[PDB]
Protein backbone atom coordinates (compact mmCIF):
# COMPACT_ATOMS: atom_id res chain seq x y z
CA UNK A 1 0.00 0.00 0.00
CA UNK A 2 1.03 3.87 -0.36
CA UNK A 3 3.10 5.74 1.80
CA UNK A 4 0.39 7.87 2.87
CA UNK A 5 -1.50 4.86 4.50
CA UNK A 6 0.93 4.20 6.85
CA UNK A 7 1.45 8.03 8.66
CA UNK A 8 -0.18 9.29 11.35
CA UNK A 9 -3.40 11.46 11.44
CA UNK A 10 -3.05 15.43 10.98
CA UNK A 11 -5.03 17.30 12.45
CA UNK A 12 -3.55 20.31 11.06
CA UNK A 13 -3.30 24.29 12.16
CA UNK A 14 -6.95 24.65 11.77
CA UNK A 15 -9.01 25.24 14.76
CA UNK A 16 -12.29 23.29 13.53
CA UNK A 17 -13.70 20.15 14.82
CA UNK A 18 -14.64 18.19 11.75
CA UNK A 19 -14.67 14.23 12.06
CA UNK A 20 -12.82 12.57 8.97
CA UNK A 21 -11.33 8.92 8.25
CA UNK A 22 -7.66 7.75 8.14
CA UNK A 23 -6.26 4.36 7.72
CA UNK A 24 -4.37 2.77 11.12
CA UNK A 25 -1.45 0.35 10.01
CA UNK A 26 -1.00 -0.63 13.52
CA UNK A 27 -4.42 -1.95 14.06
CA UNK A 28 -5.17 -2.34 9.79
CA UNK A 29 -8.58 -0.68 10.27
CA UNK A 30 -10.19 2.69 8.84
CA UNK A 31 -10.73 5.11 12.24
CA UNK A 32 -11.53 8.45 12.87
CA UNK A 33 -9.99 11.16 13.92
CA UNK A 34 -10.23 15.26 14.65
CA UNK A 35 -9.38 17.44 11.66
CA UNK A 36 -8.92 20.97 12.49
CA UNK A 37 -10.15 22.32 8.77
CA UNK A 38 -7.26 23.17 6.77
CA UNK A 39 -3.69 21.81 4.72
CA UNK A 40 -5.17 18.23 4.91
CA UNK A 41 -2.84 15.40 4.14
CA UNK A 42 -3.30 12.67 1.82
CA UNK A 43 -4.77 10.07 4.69
CA UNK A 44 -7.60 11.88 5.68
CA UNK A 45 -11.44 10.87 3.76
CA UNK A 46 -14.55 12.27 4.00
CA UNK A 47 -16.49 8.70 4.07
CA UNK A 48 -15.31 4.97 5.40
CA UNK A 49 -15.90 3.27 2.39
CA UNK A 50 -13.71 6.12 0.11
CA UNK A 51 -10.82 4.82 2.61
CA UNK A 52 -11.73 1.22 2.39
CA UNK A 53 -11.27 1.62 -1.59
CA UNK A 54 -7.62 3.71 -1.54
CA UNK A 55 -5.87 2.53 1.21
CA UNK A 56 -7.38 -1.21 2.17
CA UNK B 1 -10.45 26.36 25.34
CA UNK B 2 -7.19 24.78 27.33
CA UNK B 3 -6.73 25.89 30.77
CA UNK B 4 -9.99 27.96 31.22
CA UNK B 5 -13.07 27.91 32.87
CA UNK B 6 -16.17 27.22 32.64
CA UNK B 7 -18.10 30.25 31.38
CA UNK B 8 -21.41 31.77 33.83
CA UNK B 9 -24.41 30.45 32.59
CA UNK B 10 -25.73 32.49 29.32
CA UNK B 11 -22.73 35.48 29.84
CA UNK B 12 -21.20 35.53 26.46
CA UNK B 13 -24.80 35.89 24.55
CA UNK B 14 -23.43 36.43 21.39
CA UNK B 15 -21.85 32.89 20.84
CA UNK B 16 -23.27 31.07 18.97
CA UNK B 17 -22.40 26.89 17.67
CA UNK B 18 -22.38 25.81 14.11
CA UNK B 19 -23.53 22.76 13.78
CA UNK B 20 -24.35 20.04 10.75
CA UNK B 21 -25.26 17.18 12.27
CA UNK B 22 -22.52 18.35 15.16
CA UNK B 23 -20.88 21.19 17.16
CA UNK B 24 -17.66 21.80 14.30
CA UNK B 25 -17.42 25.89 14.94
CA UNK B 26 -18.11 28.76 16.95
CA UNK B 27 -19.55 32.24 15.58
CA UNK B 28 -20.61 35.78 16.77
CA UNK B 29 -24.11 37.38 16.45
CA UNK B 30 -23.62 40.59 15.04
CA UNK B 31 -27.05 42.05 14.40
CA UNK B 32 -30.06 40.01 14.64
CA UNK B 33 -30.07 38.44 11.18
CA UNK B 34 -26.14 38.03 10.60
CA UNK B 35 -23.51 36.14 12.35
CA UNK B 36 -19.84 36.13 11.77
CA UNK B 37 -17.06 33.21 12.03
CA UNK B 38 -14.29 32.15 9.78
CA UNK B 39 -13.38 31.11 6.23
CA UNK B 40 -12.15 27.46 7.15
CA UNK B 41 -15.19 26.83 9.13
CA UNK B 42 -17.28 26.71 5.46
CA UNK B 43 -19.76 23.88 5.10
CA UNK B 44 -22.26 24.03 2.11
CA UNK B 45 -25.63 23.51 5.03
CA UNK B 46 -25.35 24.97 8.50
CA UNK B 47 -27.34 25.25 11.31
CA UNK B 48 -26.50 27.79 13.67
CA UNK B 49 -27.42 27.50 17.44
CA UNK B 50 -28.25 30.49 19.70
CA UNK B 51 -28.80 30.78 23.65
CA UNK B 52 -26.73 27.34 24.28
CA UNK B 53 -25.17 27.27 27.54
CA UNK B 54 -24.57 23.12 27.18
CA UNK B 55 -24.38 21.79 23.93
CA UNK B 56 -25.65 18.26 24.16
CA UNK B 57 -28.66 19.02 26.63
CA UNK B 58 -32.13 20.72 25.44
CA UNK B 59 -32.30 23.60 28.29
CA UNK B 60 -35.39 25.47 26.49
CA UNK B 61 -33.40 28.97 25.95
CA UNK B 62 -31.96 28.26 22.63
CA UNK B 63 -33.19 29.32 18.94
CA UNK B 64 -32.04 27.11 16.15
CA UNK B 65 -31.65 28.75 12.69
CA UNK B 66 -30.82 28.00 9.17
CA UNK B 67 -28.16 29.36 7.32
CA UNK B 68 -29.74 31.42 4.35
CA UNK B 69 -26.33 32.92 2.70
CA UNK B 70 -23.05 31.38 3.81
CA UNK B 71 -20.01 34.40 2.24
CA UNK B 72 -16.91 33.84 2.52
CA UNK B 73 -14.04 36.71 2.12
CA UNK B 74 -12.76 36.83 -1.42
CA UNK B 75 -9.33 36.84 -0.94
CA UNK B 76 -9.70 33.81 1.88
CA UNK B 77 -6.01 31.59 1.58
CA UNK B 78 -6.45 28.14 2.70
CA UNK B 79 -3.12 27.47 2.89
CA UNK B 80 -1.86 30.98 4.60
CA UNK B 81 -5.35 31.26 6.50
CA UNK B 82 -5.37 35.43 5.70
CA UNK B 83 -8.81 36.65 5.57
CA UNK B 84 -10.15 33.78 7.81
CA UNK B 85 -13.67 35.93 8.07
CA UNK B 86 -16.70 34.90 7.33
CA UNK B 87 -20.60 35.90 7.44
CA UNK B 88 -23.72 33.80 7.78
CA UNK B 89 -26.74 35.27 6.84
CA UNK B 90 -29.80 33.49 8.91
CA UNK B 91 -33.32 32.49 7.49
CA UNK B 92 -35.28 34.60 9.44
CA UNK B 93 -34.17 37.57 12.47
CA UNK B 94 -33.49 36.07 16.16
CA UNK B 95 -35.39 37.56 19.07
CA UNK B 96 -33.31 39.20 21.12
CA UNK B 97 -32.91 38.72 25.05
CA UNK B 98 -31.15 38.31 28.01
CA UNK B 99 -29.66 34.79 26.82
CA UNK B 100 -29.01 36.16 23.05
CA UNK B 101 -27.77 39.33 22.20
CA UNK B 102 -25.12 40.31 19.98
CA UNK B 103 -21.54 42.06 19.90
CA UNK B 104 -20.19 45.32 19.03
CA UNK B 105 -17.89 45.81 15.54
CA UNK B 106 -14.51 47.40 16.65
CA UNK B 107 -14.08 51.17 16.17
CA UNK B 108 -10.36 50.81 16.40
CA UNK B 109 -7.95 48.20 16.24
CA UNK B 110 -7.48 47.37 20.13
CA UNK B 111 -3.18 48.05 21.09
CA UNK B 112 -1.07 45.06 22.88
CA UNK B 113 -1.43 44.28 26.01
CA UNK B 114 -5.42 44.71 26.57
CA UNK B 115 -7.26 42.22 28.23
CA UNK B 116 -9.77 39.91 25.93
CA UNK B 117 -12.03 36.86 26.81
CA UNK B 118 -12.33 34.09 24.17
CA UNK B 119 -14.81 31.38 24.67
CA UNK B 120 -16.07 28.29 23.00
CA UNK B 121 -16.78 24.40 23.15
CA UNK B 122 -13.56 23.46 22.06
CA UNK B 123 -11.10 20.81 22.93
CA UNK B 124 -9.50 21.64 26.82
CA UNK B 125 -6.74 19.08 26.98
CA UNK B 126 -3.26 20.23 24.98
CA UNK B 127 -2.76 16.50 24.43
CA UNK B 128 -5.96 14.25 24.01
CA UNK B 129 -9.37 14.88 23.79
CA UNK B 130 -11.97 16.35 25.96
CA UNK B 131 -14.76 17.48 24.45
CA UNK B 132 -16.64 19.67 27.29
CA UNK B 133 -20.56 20.32 27.53
CA UNK B 134 -20.69 23.38 28.77
CA UNK B 135 -19.35 26.73 27.02
CA UNK B 136 -15.85 27.41 28.21
CA UNK B 137 -14.22 31.08 28.74
CA UNK B 138 -10.44 32.17 28.91
CA UNK B 139 -8.67 35.76 29.53
CA UNK B 140 -5.94 36.43 27.42
CA UNK B 141 -4.23 39.62 26.27
CA UNK B 142 -3.29 40.72 23.10
CA UNK B 143 0.14 40.12 22.15
CA UNK B 144 2.82 42.35 20.32
CA UNK B 145 3.14 41.53 16.88
CA UNK B 146 7.25 41.32 17.14
CA UNK B 147 6.33 38.32 19.74
CA UNK B 148 3.65 36.93 17.26
CA UNK B 149 6.11 37.32 14.63
CA UNK B 150 8.92 35.60 16.43
CA UNK B 151 6.96 32.95 17.31
CA UNK B 152 5.68 31.86 13.32
CA UNK B 153 8.41 33.22 11.14
CA UNK B 154 6.93 34.65 8.17
CA UNK B 155 3.52 33.06 8.85
CA UNK B 156 1.48 36.46 10.17
CA UNK B 157 0.23 38.88 8.05
CA UNK B 158 -1.55 42.23 8.81
CA UNK B 159 -4.77 40.47 8.94
CA UNK B 160 -4.01 38.31 12.01
CA UNK B 161 -2.67 39.25 15.65
CA UNK B 162 -1.63 36.68 18.58
CA UNK B 163 -3.94 36.49 21.85
CA UNK B 164 -2.11 34.03 24.68
CA UNK B 165 0.18 33.52 26.32
CA UNK B 166 4.07 33.06 25.18
CA UNK B 167 4.57 30.24 28.48
CA UNK B 168 1.58 28.07 27.38
CA UNK B 169 -0.95 26.14 28.68
CA UNK B 170 -3.80 28.13 28.16
CA UNK B 171 -5.48 28.47 25.06
CA UNK B 172 -8.14 28.07 21.93
CA UNK B 173 -8.14 24.36 20.36
CA UNK B 174 -9.90 22.17 17.75
CA UNK B 175 -13.69 23.27 18.02
CA UNK B 176 -12.79 26.87 19.21
CA UNK B 177 -12.51 28.22 15.12
CA UNK B 178 -14.72 30.93 14.26
CA UNK B 179 -15.31 32.34 18.06
CA UNK B 180 -15.24 35.74 19.52
CA UNK B 181 -12.14 36.67 21.34
CA UNK B 182 -14.13 40.27 22.79
CA UNK B 183 -12.09 43.19 24.35
CA UNK B 184 -13.80 45.68 25.97
CA UNK B 185 -17.50 44.92 24.34
CA UNK B 186 -15.80 44.72 21.23
CA UNK B 187 -15.13 42.11 18.73
CA UNK B 188 -10.95 42.32 18.02
CA UNK B 189 -10.48 38.48 16.71
CA UNK B 190 -12.17 35.46 15.47
CA UNK B 191 -10.58 32.69 16.71
CA UNK B 192 -8.43 30.90 13.48
CA UNK B 193 -5.20 28.75 14.06
CA UNK B 194 -2.02 27.68 15.58
CA UNK B 195 0.38 24.90 16.00
CA UNK B 196 -1.03 22.59 18.31
CA UNK B 197 -3.26 24.18 21.57
CA UNK B 198 -1.37 25.44 24.67
CA UNK B 199 2.09 25.03 23.31
CA UNK B 200 5.02 26.88 24.84
CA UNK B 201 6.15 29.64 22.51
CA UNK B 202 3.02 28.95 20.02
CA UNK B 203 -0.30 31.20 21.36
CA UNK B 204 -3.35 30.98 18.98
CA UNK B 205 -3.09 33.33 16.01
CA UNK B 206 -6.60 34.80 15.71
CA UNK B 207 -8.40 37.19 12.29
CA UNK B 208 -7.88 41.13 13.06
CA UNK B 209 -11.59 42.01 12.85
CA UNK B 210 -10.52 45.68 12.96
CA UNK B 211 -9.51 45.95 9.24
CA UNK B 212 -12.95 43.74 8.07
CA UNK B 213 -15.23 46.64 9.33
CA UNK B 214 -15.81 47.98 5.93
CA UNK B 215 -16.12 44.88 4.02
CA UNK B 216 -18.88 43.86 6.86
CA UNK B 217 -20.79 46.31 6.92
CA UNK B 218 -21.16 46.91 2.82
CA UNK B 219 -21.86 43.30 2.72
CA UNK B 220 -24.50 43.04 5.16
CA UNK B 221 -26.24 46.02 3.39
CA UNK B 222 -25.78 44.52 -0.03
CA UNK B 223 -26.69 41.04 0.78
CA1 LIG C 1 -28.49 23.38 25.06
Amino acid sequence: RPDFALEPPYTGPCKARIIRYFYNAKAGLAQTFVYGGCRAKRNNFKSAEDAMRTAG
Amino acid sequence: IVGGYTCQENSVPYQVSLNSGYHFCGGSLINDQWVVSAAHCYKSRIQVRLGEHNINVLEGNEQFVNAAKIIKHPNFDRKTLNNDIMLIKLSSPVKLNARVATVALPSSCAPAGTQCLISGWGNTLSSGVNEPDLLQCLDAPLLPQADCEASYPGKITDNMVCVGFLEGGKDSCQGDAGGPVVCNGELQGIVSWGYGCALPDNPGVYTKVCNYVDWIQDTIAAN
